[PDB]
């Protein structure tokens, strides 16, 4: 029942800047946190950044550590990801990613590919 | 429900005159928490005492430390006033060297 | 640090297949495996490092031998070739780490 | 730490 | 060497006179470490340990954070309780907390906690599970259901079992020479006469960490268990313990009766007698 669907990832220039949206639907966003996780082309899962919807705790994978900030409207049921400085690293496919109370990301989102291009 | 406190004074170190210790008053198993401790020197109460932080047990009976610096000798004789909810009036525990 | 091994494993339908995970500063809570298909969003297959997720067939199983935690396929299947990773969660630095992956082949 | 600002109350 | 981070909670009513009071302590063993007193002006979560000092201000500002959110909760549950054993609104009520987590030597997670408690009494706990209540009473009935409804159990699991564990083994090595030693006692004997025919023997253990521990008085094997004051251990106040077990043994018969002391500090029980 549960669905996080993300969107609004594409070409763009090192040093740039992209708003990716998680719009999750099918549970009370409030009790729930949002991982964005991405899979970098023929490379490994990697975590990204972090989000609990209640107490506003953030965090970041010290490879994005200054240059990604996570935020979250409660009320739209949509947790962004504002990335900027981005560097040709930074393409890979983005996953939203649901923490399920039980230290797992038991729902995740389809992905988004955000292509770094110079 | 209510439950009286018990009282326990002593010294951290044995007692040996001349040597400075800390007089204790360690009320424990009490309930509720509203409880008044005083430690006296000779019946005259001492100012400078600090306790310990609220704490309670495995059975939700509170307990705390009451502790001053003082220095033991033949002349003084150490007590600890205790006012609780439970006690009708307040209890006089004397500092025995011996416990 | 952690390290999944090994990073590629070929074996036929019906072995008992068995991947590795040195999480070393890991609690068991936060240690789960994952199995991601090519080109798919992964899926959750064990949590706590033993329990496997609702829904997931039961020749799926985790352990935990010391510092070192396992995934063991009792049974495998034509359906079971993808590539596994474990996730750890350092509640104190707040950060998962993903393992490497291992890719199950034929 | 503290349990954190999960709940509901009694 | 099964260690344990447990929080207390005091959430004291007081009608009239402002606020209720709250206070909240934390031990990592029998070390305490952290406090919290909603009548202090700091305002702020006290570290009371030296070796808890170290961590940055982050780790207070969340501390704080999250225990004054506890603080108003506990504000709002006096109220909610009161109206649930409908008793009057000018009465004095205390709600406890305690939580926590038992780490083994090994470091891993072995048994996590959640009790509270109305008025002194049980009214709820978590069962040994983890996801199922255990309610005290008739009125602690509404909690369990307004606590499985909203998945009280299931969304503190991930803290007990993995959040508690992982920070009680950060203590542990940031107070390494605190919390993992053993003191082993300074045990003695002394000898009170009361009378020319009866007498007293007290059997001490002084300076011991940490405070378990067992005093017995065997009268030729057999522990006597009977006429003997076993005042409960009590804190020395530098991170130590005390305790003494007496005994009314008739006089001229001091030197049949034997004192064992079982601390984890000691290689081996001791067999204190008289002279
Ligand atoms: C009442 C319950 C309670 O107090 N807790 C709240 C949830 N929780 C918790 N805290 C936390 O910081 N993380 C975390 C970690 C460990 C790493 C990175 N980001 C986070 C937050 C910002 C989401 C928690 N992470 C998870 C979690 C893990 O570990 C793995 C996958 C998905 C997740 F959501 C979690 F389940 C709880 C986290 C503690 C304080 C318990």
């Amino acid at each position: 029942e549960v669905q996080l669907v993300e969107s609004g990832g594409g070409l763009v220039q090192p040093g740039g800047s992209l708003r990716l949206s998680c719009a999750a639907s099918g549970f009370t966003f409030s009790d729930y946190s949002i991982h964005w996780v991405r899979q970098a082309p023929g490379k490994g899962l990697e975590w990204v950044a972090s989000i609990s919807s209640s107490s506003g705790s953030t965090s970041y994978a010290d490879s994005v550590k200054g240059r990604f900030t996570i935020s979250a409207d409660t009320s739209k049921n949509t947790a962004y990801l504002q990335m900027n400085s981005l560097r040709a690293e930074d393409t890979a496919v983005y996953y939203c990613a649901r923490g399920g109370w039980i230290a797992a990301m038991d729902y995740w989102g389809q992905g988004t590919l955000v292509t770094v291009f110079n | 429900i209510q439950r009286t406190p018990k009282i326990q004074v002593y010294s951290r170190h044995p007692a040996e005159n001349g040597k400075s210790n800390f007089l204790n008053c360690y009320v424990s198993g009490f309930h509720p928490s509203d409880i008044e401790v005083d430690l006296l020197k000779n019946g005259e109460r001492i100012e400078k005492v600090e306790h310990s932080d609220l704490s309670f047990s495995k059975d939700w009976s509170f307990y705390l430390l009451y502790y001053t610096e003082f220095t033991p000798t033949e002349k003084d004789e150490y007590a600890c006033r205790v006012n609780h909810v439970t006690l009708s009036q307040p209890k006089i525990v004397k500092w025995d060297r011996d416990m | 640090q952690m390290t999944q091994s090994p990073s590629s494993l070929s074996a036929s339908v019906g072995d008992r297949v068995t991947i590795t995970c040195r999480a070393s500063q890991s609690v068991s809570s936060a240690v789960a495996w994952y199995q991601q298909k090519p080109g798919k969003a992964p899926k959750l297959l064990i949590y706590s490092a033993s329990s496997l997720y609702s829904g997931v067939p039961s020749r799926f199983s985790g352990s935990r031998s010391g510092t070192d935690f396992t995934l063991t396929i009792s049974s495998l299947q034509p359906e079971d070739f993808a590539t596994y990773y474990c996730q750890q969660a350092s509640y104190v630095r707040k950060t998962i780490t993903f393992g490497q992956g291992t890719k199950v082949e034929i | 730490v503290v349990v954190g600002a999960c709940g509901v109350g009694k | 060497g099964s260690h344990s981070m447990r929080y207390f909670f005091t959430s004291v009513s007081r009608p009239g006179r402002g606020e209720p009071r709250f206070i909240a302590v934390g031990y990592v063993d029998d070390t305490q470490f952290v406090r919290f007193d909603s009548d202090a002006a700091s305002q702020r979560m006290e570290p009371r340990a030296p070796w808890i000092e170290q961590e940055g201000p982050e780790y207070w500002d969340q501390e704080t954070r999250n225990v004054k959110a506890q603080s108003q909760t506990d504000r709002v549950d006096l109220g909610t309780l009161r109206g649930y054993y409908n008793q009057s609104e000018a009465g004095s009520h205390t709600i406890q907390i305690m939580y926590g987590c038992d780490v083994g030597s090994d470091g891993r997670f072995l048994r996590g906690y959640r009790q509270d408690a109305y008025d002194g009494k049980d009214y709820i706990a978590l069962n040994e599970d983890l996801r199922s209540w255990t309610a005290a009473d008739m009125a602690a009935q509404i909690t369990k259901r307004k606590w499985e409804a909203a998945h009280e159990a299931e969304q503190l699991r991930a803290y007990l079992d993995g959040t508690c564990v992982e920070w009680l083994r950060r203590y542990l090595e940031n107070g390494k020479e605190t919390l993992q030693r053993t003191d082993p006692p300074k045990t003695h004997m002394t000898h009170h006469p009361i009378s020319d025919h009866e007498a007293t023997l007290r059997c001490w253990a002084l300076g011991f960490y940490p405070a378990e521990i067992t005093l017995t008085w065997q009268r030729d094997g057999e522990d006597q268990t009977q006429d003997t004051e076993l005042v409960e251990t009590r804190p020395a106040g530098d991170g130590t313990f005390q305790k003494w077990a007496a005994v009314v043994v008739p006089s001229g018969e001091e030197q049949r009766y034997t004192c064992h002391v079982q601390h984890e500090g000691l290689p081996k029980p001791l067999t204190l007698r008289w002279e």
